């Protein structure tokens, strides 16, 4: 007898599976995606964007800024020692 | 005005740098410096969810965080060779401790009524030692008032004084005759070892403050 009409009806496979949710996510995310992100920090300029760039970038974490930062406070109180003495 | 005022400003500006250029504009991938402030976040997430876990733990998560970081920064800055008594100005540290202790006592009285005084009934011990155990529970409860402050203060104060006292002595070792100037470096190496220990115990004390004033808050929020 005469075949039923379901095989030629589709209209809820688009909620029917899980990658639909991911699809509607990644059509927004990827379509308006940039090839590369914006920045790993770069502001501190006054001849100190260089200080941050050399020391406090993702390029390295090394003891050089620590030494520098320590020395600033040492220079304050060391001069003040002779202001107190 | 004071010297102290200038160094309190320096602490604020240091803390700002930890979330302004230690961050790589907030890079998801994470930078070598910003990984540090992730790990601090995680061990205080898991500590203050662990201590003062319950319905509210995140509600006291900024408060315990600014008690961590303040002490964490103020025991490195005060360990710079010329840098002033902030944490060796005990009167500020102990006062801050008493304030927090009072802010627990008040929080407990307010939030948990006059059955806050059931906190100083430790358990249903036999009746002939029930009144004794109220007396020496309230006594120990306001021994907690001063203990927390005196812990941090004593550690930092003693460290700077130890280093300075030895520095003056080894100065006079290198001021007396050259047979003492030969073997003038050997006591110096002892001072170097002590300076390593004093930096270490300041971070250990920094964790200890923030767990203790989580512990007092553990007692206060969750009765008994």
């Amino acid at each position: 007898v005469s075949t039923l009409i379901p095989p030629k009806v589709v209209s809820s496979k688009n909620i029917g599976s899980a990658p639909n949710a991911k699809r509607i996510a990644n059509v927004v995310h990827f379509y308006k995606s940039l090839p590369q992100g914006p920045a790993p920090a770069i502001k501190a300029n006054t001849r100190l964007a260089r200080y941050k760039a050399k020391y406090f970038d993702g390029d390295n974490a090394s003891g050089k800024p620590l030494w520098h930062f320590a020395l600033g406070i040492i220079a304050f109180g060391y001069s003040m020692e002779y202001y107190f003495h | 005005l004071t010297t102290f005022s200038l160094y309190t400003i320096i602490v604020l500006l240091v803390i700002t740098s930890l979330y302004t250029l230690t961050n790589n504009n907030n890079k998801i991938i994470g930078s070598r410096w910003l990984i540090s402030q992730e790990a601090i976040y995680d061990t205080i997430m898991n500590m203050t969810k662990g201590q003062i876990g319950g319905k509210n733990w995140g509600l006291y998560f900024p408060m315990i965080f600014t008690l961590f970081m303040f002490i964490f920064i103020a025991n490195l800055i005060s360990m710079i060779p010329y840098s002033f008594a902030l944490s060796a100005h005990l009167v500020f540290i102990i006062s801050l401790s008493i304030v927090i202790w009072l802010g627990n006592t008040i929080l407990g009285l307010y939030k948990h009524g006059w059955v806050f005084f059931s906190l100083f009934v430790p358990a249903g011990t036999p009746l002939p030692l029930v009144p004794l155990l109220v007396i020496i529970e309230t006594l120990s409860y306001f021994a907690r008032a001063i203990s927390l402050g005196l812990r941090l203060g004593s550690n930092i104060l003693a460290g700077h004084l130890l280093m300075v006292i030895l520095a003056g002595l080894t100065f006079n070792f290198m001021l007396i005759n050259l047979f003492t100037l030969v073997f003038g470096f050997v006591p110096l190496a002892m001072i170097l070892a002590i300076m390593m220990l004093e930096f270490a115990i300041g971070i250990i004390q920094g964790y200890v403050w923030a767990i203790l004033t989580a512990s007092y808050l553990k007692d206060a929020v969750y009765l008994h």
